[PDB]
DNA sequence: CATGTGATCTAATTAGATCGCATGG
DNA sequence: CATGTGATCTAATTAGATCGCATG
């Protein structure tokens, strides 16, 4: 009869820190939220939002063996690598191996060297998250070398945004159904500020890229003002993707800029989802 | 762990060749008897773990970068991610008490970029091997303490740099200089004769 | 006895809605809320800041006599009307009777519109903001129009900047004691995010160009950020001015129609310092 | 029958000629310069049947925009207004000599609650009034275009200074309401 | 037979430097 | 004499359109 301890997350890829964000959201304790990321918008979002928690280590690729057996042990290892050279909606990427493809291996590096030795069998969850619309060859290496194959989670299913996206990773139950709670918004309507009308339940995938927000290949503006087309507005995407109304409304960041930090994060209610049964593992409330 | 072996209790060695066959290597210095214990992978994308471990343990997993030429159906950097996956599909548990010994050669094909990376998933920097009689020259990364306590003809990697590029610019392997990295094995293993 | 009534205010060139803003702060009840306003950023503030409360009726010189009668009466006439052509500090300022100086007059004009004429003692109480960086001819002219010299409120007492403006008005207690209230931010370290350090206690007059959020004529930067200098957030600016925190981040507006938008309004504890004796003329919440 | 004298203040210009040729302790009064008159000063300066202020025409003299004209004829004109209980009969006059331009034009109408009538002279020049007497609006006059009185601005820039043939026959339906001298 | 954690074009905005001097402190 | 509810000019950065085609 132990008591539960409150998490130890090495976050790689961290963006705008959605990882520490759901699990405040949980109620889980953090002891431990260690994040490596280069954009410094995103880390100056993370410091901001989150009141110097986060700590930062920099390059993803700066980090040895050696930094992971001083700063760890850890329990959750999260990350999603970059997928401009991995999705299919770039006609240049230039894959798995070359770009920024390649830093998903520096991921499966750092896993290995973050996993307990074979005898120890702590409590270790790890999830790595990235695009449906890549190559079959690029996911099939990422199968081999997480050594897991992924379960798809469409966003769509509890938030009013199409995301297909592959989670490799052995948390509780990361197959089980999707539960679509009252703290959803389902519907577009539903995260638009006062005054405006969404002409689609459902909106598209949204990338870092201004075409995204505008609906089908004619370009269909999204919402409606007093009789006049508009886009979505930046607090209109966080909620959509789930995230504290004016959450990167941060560093005099652009529209274009708040919207490359959304664009690349995960989608809120979907990471709450996969997060939810951890609070069984560790130190609550 | 760098302790030797009493001869009398010297196994022979097993070993996993990837991405080249070493058989000839291994034969011409005694580490293989000639009759019907080296594993040649055909292709190393659908090997999963269970594959590496039905293959018997091994003492030492070896994986090359192919010489400069066409055979290039990956990039470079390709067969340095792969090696490493099955590396730790082959390495023992931490209970056994056996040696275990790892190398990766580089015939001078990966760039700057490339290397870099190889060190730090391998966790070495590479000790280049020059052919002095100034014809050819790899890199090497491996766990085996004498390819790193002894001391070969330094080359500048920008020595190396005209080289390489001019060797591959002019487009088999140098057997003789990854001949050698194999002899400090022999105090660790079963030695067979002519 | 006779119960008070809530309020019905007529507020020209109201731009954030800044009045409507300080008076339900302060509990009043307010009954209509009609606002001429043209900027289109400046009317989707308000309309979603205030859920739709507020009725435009668009350019002030369209206001007849016509309409004061039929949107009437009102008990509180407020506005600010624009001073790029007033303010010494453009050097091409055509003056009160030229540019948009001459919009002043319409002030003066709707406010004779909408008094009560003589014999009336219905409550009615009326305010003009200026700047006090214009010409003495200009301030002359002003003070001679509405038949009232003005009082000159600096915003450094109750805020973390310098804003001496002039109001005009017959508010109860314009010229009592500026008491500092407990939620004023009275240093600019008080207004910054987590992470930042401020370099000034009040930082200078915040116009609508960014030369005017760095400090002295060698434009110093107001705040350090892990060592590196930086200029003020937007967030930042609306903590200065008194604003709740993102409320201009509407509409997709970059950091300079945010900043036009805040540099042209009121600081929001000034207004409630002016505004507060209303409470005992008219029902409040 | 009972018809008392007329008192006029007249704003910019000085009436006195073309008044007295109607012969309408002075009855009238001439302010200096307006910009330090304020409401105890017109209130002291004893009650006004009629407030007149004009434009002055296109020439030098006015060191003032020709929006300073009508903005401070429009603030004295309510100074002089008397209170709802006056039965006397309480008249304005404000006149331009073509110094307006369309955007001052639109500011005459809307702080005047009315449009200008447009009154020539051709054998000079014209002018256009606002003024709520019953005479001017309602007898039908002779109607000309905004387009060609802007021919005759530019043929007034061309010559180039008086309005006051026309100016006349704007004060005359007044003697209806005072005394007349003929 | 639609679709996309992007990118490359443009023409439109924005950020920073600079200019400005009457004024009341 | 430091200051300013601005404005102009100039590289910088954003919108916005368009381009892609492997895959589920
Ligand atoms: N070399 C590197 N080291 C660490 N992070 C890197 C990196 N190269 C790119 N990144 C970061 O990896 C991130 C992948 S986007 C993923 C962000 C995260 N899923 C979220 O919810 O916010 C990007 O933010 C990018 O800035
Ligand atoms: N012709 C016109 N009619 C109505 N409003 C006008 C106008 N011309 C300019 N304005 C508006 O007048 C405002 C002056 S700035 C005053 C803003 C207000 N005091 C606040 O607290 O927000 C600006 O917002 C400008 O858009």
């Amino acid at each position: 009869a132990e008591k539960r301890k409150p998490i130890r997350v090495l976050s790689l890829f961290d963006g705008i820190a959605t990882g520490l964000l759901v699990l405040k959201d949980l109620g889980i304790q953090v002891d431990r939220y260690i994040a490596s990321e280069v954009c410094e918008d995103s880390i100056t979002v993370g410091m901001v939002r989150h009141q110097g928690k986060i700590m930062y280590v920099g390059d993803v690729r700066s980090v040895t063996q050696k930094h992971i057996q001083e700063w760890g042990p850890f329990d959750l290892v999260i990350g999603g690598s970059p997928c401009n050279d991995l999705s299919i909606v770039n006609p240049a990427r230039k894959g798995l191996y070359e770009g920024t493809g390649r830093l998903f291996f520096e991921f499966y590096r750092l896993l290995h060297d973050a996993r307990p030795k074979e005898g120890d069998d702590r409590p270790f969850f790890w999830l790595f998250e990235n695009v449906v619309a890549m190559g079959v060859s690029d996911k099939r290496d990422i199968s081999r070398f997480l050594e897991s194959n992924p379960v798809m989670i469409d966003a769509k299913e509890v938030s009013a945004a199409h995301r297909a996206r592959y989670f490799w990773g052995n948390l509780p139950g990361m197959n089980r159904p999707l539960a679509s709670t009252v703290n959803d918004k389902l519907e577009l309507q539903e995260c638009l500020e006062h005054g405006r009308i969404a002409k689609f339940s459902k909106v598209r995938t949204i990338t870092t890229r201004s075409n995204s927000i505008k609906q089908g290949k004619d370009q269909h503006f999204p919402v409606f003002m007093n009789e006049k087309e508009d886009i979505l507005w930046c607090t209109e995407m966080e909620r959509v993707f789930g995230f504290p109304v004016h959450y990167t409304d941060v560093s005099n960041m652009s529209r274009l800029a708040r919207q490359r930090l959304l664009g690349r994060s995960w989608s809120v209610p979907v990471i709450r989802h996969l997060f939810a049964p951890l609070k069984e593992y560790f130190a609550c409330v | 762990m760098f302790e030797t072996v009493p001869v009398w209790r010297r196994q022979p060695v097993r070993v996993l060749s990837l991405f080249e066959d070493i058989k000839k290597e291994l034969t011409s210095l005694g580490f293989l008897e000639s009759g019907s214990q080296l594993k040649h992978v055909v292709d190393v994308t659908d090997t999963v773990r269970k594959d590496v471990e039905e293959w018997g343990p091994f003492d030492l997993v070896y994986g090359a970068t192919p010489p400069l030429g066409h055979t290039c159906d990956r990039p470079p950097s390709w067969y340095l991610f792969q090696f490493h996956r099955l590396l730790q599909y082959a390495r023992p548990k931490p209970g056994s008490p056996r040696p275990f010994f790892w190398m990766f050669v580089d015939n001078l094909v990966l760039n700057k970029e490339d290397l870099d990376v190889a060190s730090r998933f391998l966790e070495m920097e590479p000790v280049t091997i020059p052919d002095v009689h100034l014809q050819n020259a790899v890199r090497v990364w491996s766990n085996i303490p004498a390819i790193r306590s002894r001391h070969w003809a330094l080359v500048s990697e920008e020595e190396l740099s005209l080289l390489a590029q001019n060797k591959q610019s002019s487009k088999k392997w140098p057997t003789k200089l990854v001949k050698n990295c194999f002899l400090p094995l022999r105090e660790y293993f079963k030695y067979f004769s002519t």
